[PDB]
């Protein structure tokens, strides 16, 4: 009984700080929202970055506020013409019988167009 | 341990309306610029000079801090005096702090002249001006702070040894 | 308690038009083979497409058939040489507890190949 | 209730025999670590490859010991600069009540470093 | 209708020897830029800093210009003390305007370095410092002007629509 | 004949402890740069703003130094104040000197934007901070003097002409 | 019975803000100098640019200040090796019966080395 | 005592046929839109065509319709950006005491947009 | 009432000594054919040169027998393919009451084939 | 009887002003640290500078503190990769009866790297 | 009153341990030869090499046999084409009495043939 | 005690028979200039050569005069920009008493302007 979380923000700049930081923030938000107290709740998270954004794993972030009891995978999303650059998404797996209607995805900064 | 100020100008942040996570940025940046001991000192303040000042002054001289980084009410905004509050706290100006910042930010937005950043020494204490986006902050600490390091140790101050890895900073 | 459900459709061209064209008809078949009565069963749904296919986001295509409160993820396929040309898969994660051989994968057009 | 497992291996180099042999030794090395008995208990799994490695599917290893019955999906990984080469990586989702912190994630050859 | 400030600061020009075709120039320029209706105000002063003070200060809070623009006295000549009344008149400095009108006349002038144009806010008033020379002029404002419409949309100031073909600015 | 001032700014030197090669190469670069006659005026004074304020009246005032070029006590150091005693002396700043030397440093060094130096003018004396760095002085000298011969023009000070094979100045 | 009048101005940018500006100047200097109370004086006028001015038609400029009911044409000047640079030419067709050594030429900034 | 006529044409191609016939079309425009009887009316006639246009002479049509007799000059036009395309533009010097705002110009096909 | 007047010459090289003699020679021919007795009859003076003509401006030559207080103006000619070569061209805008067909116009050297 | 002076010195950029004043101190060093009266010692000065500095002759330095009478001759330094850059290298021959031990060789700036 | 020694030697490629080893032999060869006992009666050391040799300095193999109070200077030799390659040339300047014919001169391995 | 004296003198032409007889007149000429009677004078002579003068050494020159039993070594010169090209330079090292002041130095051909 699995509920997937999105998260979605953009960064300026392909830097290792920029993207750990937008990473850590989005993370940290989905979480705040969701009203989840534990990693532990977590079966995963799943992580995609544009190809303009090489610089970093985000995966290293989420480790930043301690997740390392948590699997990450990180994979690289479609290239689409004309789509939103710089974009760092997430796929949270969550253990909880909350209805799909009741979970909260988050899209932060420019990521909000989305 | 290096005492590190981090001041947030924003009358809708102290006023609880809106979330803070500009100041929140910046704890973050440093947690990952920095690998030596460091202790976060932290407040949020409306956009009031009077306030800022003495703010400043009670970071720099009573609390100790070697570096202050502040962020918000550096636009053209009626409201943004973060700059003053600055220039009347600080004996010595450094010019090459905005100047560079700016140049950075110019390659994005032409917008970027209406920024009106500054950075000077109280004793030996380095104030630095963030504007208040929480997107333009990393960039603008990732262009001036591998010259931090080096202005500190000018000062007698702490050698605070950085992740090369995430910022590489010049001696 | 989670069952994943793959699919696979092949497109004749990298136009928009034809990669959510495939995929509607591909997420629909999915869903009827299985016999899922609404959308709030899915966990979740990943897709990949191949590098020659760089015109579109598949996710789009499930939001075009009212998956709006389903969490959806794209990625980009390994780049195999000599591997069928032009592929979307899909990883639809299905909350049921149907046994893992009573699971029915869908594989379209040229896909069938795979 | 899903755990994720993660794995990973590297090769020497990009052929797929050797790509294969990783991929299965790192795959009978998850289950074993956790005590898996049947396949029937995987959710799905999901690889990614660094762009360093494109000679063969992993997906294809995993057929080589019987996982027919297990959905499964590749993607590629991040290609950051400087980051260990030659990389696969595995995410084995597991439909168990096993604590997060008794899961046993399985690090091999020089992925050990990861 | 906005009003736009224009002032020549020359003593030839206001002494009725020379032709003000560095203040036609600017009135010429704004012609092209905006579609929005709006009302030059200008006028021609010597190089007296009493004076440009003075005019400043009418132009700002009498006459309630959201833009002014002045043109002269910005050089190292004994005379050129237009930045000076504008520093004076100011609350608030904008360092980065005159930093990229030099950024941009290096690329032709290695007397760029010469000039000593600034701009600052007096109230919600941007004044804006622009050389003598009327070749200049046109470069100068094409270099900034991109920015003041969202640095007045920042003051609560008019909503100027711009000519795209002629110019783009950034909000 | 021209007479040109060399202000060197140092504790140590000013002791007699540490030579001045600062100092000495700033001689030797304008020995190279000019083909007209010219008098050196050449004093070394420690980092004491009041020193350096009267010293560099001294020479703008009473010895007619149409140029005048320090050295030393630009950095963010606790002794460091001749930027001060420059904005202190001068009635008009000209902060275009300051911006290129640090734009041509920062190719190089990242700790460039912590180099304070400015240039001003004193009546009909142009005053310029160099960096205390003996290496610096040359390509710091090397951006801003094509631009200075034009400057002492416009302050009706003495035509100095230039060997063209070292420094080309614009006109 | 017309008499020509030559002009030329120069700019320091390939702009259309420039061109525009600098051909007005140039344009409202001639009727000047010249003592022309209509523009139905005006036969014709004709406009060169140097080729490295192609940003902008200095026609363009004479419409600004009300030349609608003028003919207008433009080309492009030769480009000498080493000849001024960035130069607008006109060549105003002016019905008149001034003398040839009455018409006033007009050469402005830089063209004044013409 | 001269007036200048203004006229423009596009055409859809480089070719000799499509410049000569539009030049023709619209020189036998201008002519009867002004009531001319004579080309011993023409002081002269100028031409310019875009830089896109170069194979063929717009004077040889002028001459197809037997203006021997009447001098004729062609130039480049200047090449904007963003300009129209494929213009041949004429000015003719008209010895006529019509009123400058009784003068009538012709611009034709996608030439009527300048 | 003004009567165009056409020349044109060619040269063999593209040198400022042919150009500017070429054009003296075709300048001082047509004054001589058409009877001009002063440089005050001209209006103006228009100039075409060739793309493979770039060394030197035709109206320097004209400068070159006093024609100071006479409008001169060039521009570049079409560069028609299989078109001739360095070619000088010339419209002198005369102040006569000549009638068209007593106008005497002026082809020189090569430029006879026009 | 005659002992080599070795000395080094760097600089910053390749520009003539820089070269020869950083020559002048060196020069000037080198003579002082010996305690050389008389250029008249000097039967010889050799220069050297890395393959990064073309801008000026060393030797054009000496003669600027009077060296005239001294010979000087100056050549290329061996391009190793990796080697401190911008060197200027002196080797002064002089005619002295003094120890080896008791000759002082000058090394400035980051050449005491050397 | 000195003498030159000249010597020379080759090497089979551009690598430091070559470089060296050839040098020291040479070197200690050269001193030998012709009775040297002391470093002191070296006024000062100069080598060439060809522009194939770039990995190393040969002075750093002087001071491998204790050559550091001896001064060093090192250039690069004329590239003649068809002339021997990867040659290490040496001229040390011996205080000395010793008659010009009775100075011995040291050429090792391919070098023989200069 | 040893004299430097300096040589120098240009080629028109980068040919070996030009690079030999240019330094054999500057050789002999700067012998017979300071009264040179017999080449055991000579501790040693050094040449170099503008990057412009590859075809020859200018040592096989003097073994031409017969100075086999004096030591030579050529090296390459900085190559300034804007320098006098295809300069020969000579330093030969003299043993003599002679006063600094009463060495003659030798400067031929366009070698003078040095
Ligand atoms: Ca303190
Ligand atoms: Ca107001
Ligand atoms: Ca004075």
């Amino acid at each position: 009984m699995v509920r997937g979380i999105r998260g979605a923000i953009t960064v300026n700049s392909d830097t290792p700080t920029s993207i750990i930081i937008a990473t850590i923030l989005l993370l940290e938000k989905m979480l705040e929202a969701n009203g989840i107290q534990s990693y532990e709740e977590l079966a995963a998270v799943i992580f995609t970055v544009t190809e303009d954004l090489t610089s970093a794993f985000p995966a290293e972030a989420a480790r930043q506020i301690g997740m390392h009891r948590v699997p990450l995978l990180s994979a690289r999303e479609v290239p689409v013409p004309g789509s939103l650059p710089r974009v760092i998404r997430v796929l949270a797996l969550w253990n909880t019988d909350t209805p799909q209607d009741r979970v909260r995805h988050v899209y932060l900064s420019e990521a909000v167009r989305l | 341990k290096a005492k590190i100020g981090i001041v947030t100008v924003s009358d809708r942040a102290s006023a609880g309306i809106t979330a803070d996570i500009s100041g929140k940025a910046i704890i973050l940046a440093l947690n990952l610029y920095l690998t030596s001991e460091w202790e976060p000192i932290y407040q949020v303040i409306p956009d009031e000079q009077d306030v800022i000042e003495t703010t400043l002054i009670k970071m720099a001289d009573e609390q100790d801090c070697c570096l202050i980084v502040t962020t918000g009410g550096t636009g053209p905004a009626k409201r943004d005096v973060t700059p003053e509050a600055t220039e009347a706290v600080c004996d010595r100006m450094m010019p090459g702090f905005g100047e560079l910042m700016r140049a950075e930010s110019l390659k994005e937005v032409p917008t970027a002249i209406l920024s009106r950043q500054t950075a000077g020494l109280r004793g030996d204490s380095l104030i630095v001006n963030l504007p208040g986006d929480p997107a333009s902050i990393s960039d603008c600490l990732l262009a001036v702070f591998p010259a931090i390091p080096y202005c500190i140790d000018l000062m007698e101050g702490p050698y605070l040894e950085c992740n090369e890895a995430m910022i590489k900073p010049f001696r």
